[PDB]
């Protein structure tokens, strides 16, 4: 489960 | 010469917001809510009143009930 | 010569807010709540009486009930 | 000449706040709240009365109920 | 479950 | 549960 955001 | 007499909101009110980034993971989980800026209103009850020489009543009842039999 | 008499609100407001980034994982969880700037609401009985030179009666009740039978 | 009378809020209120980043992790977890400029309200009751030359009754309640039989 | 934004 | 976030 790897919710990465990044902006 | 404003009056608000016997008013009601429920919800949500929303003036000149900003949501960048609002990411969610729900993995082998029975409940989850993610609220950003937002109501999230579940079983609720709720009574005014105002009287002024006079008689006012009120019966108000909420029943919620939720089953799951697996 | 403003009055507000028998008002409710229930829920959100938001005025000019930011929120930039709101990630989040729930995994084998049995309840999960992420709530930003928001409300979250369950299970409230509110009652707001005024009376002046009169009778009021008010009678309000909420059932929340939850069952998971796994 | 302002009056607030019989007046009932509940939930959240929020002016230009910021929130940059809020993340989480649940995992093999009963329960997890997190909140951030957020109310979270569960299982209350709320009683606010004023009575003026009158009579005033009010008779509130709340039931919360939660089982999971696993 | 890999939930990847990118703005 | 890689939670990465990257303003």
């Amino acid at each position: 489960x790897x919710x990465x955001v990044x902006x | 010469g404003k009056t608000k007499e016997g008013v009601l909101y429920v919800g949500s009110k929303t003036k000149e917001g900003v949501v960048h980034g609002v990411a969610t993971v729900a993995e082998k989980t029975k409940e989850q809510v993610t609220n950003v800026g937002g109501a999230v209103v579940t079983g609720v009850t709720a009574v005014a009143q105002k009287t002024v020489e006079g008689a006012g009543s009120i019966a108000a009842a909420t029943g919620f009930v939720k089953k799951d039999q697996l």
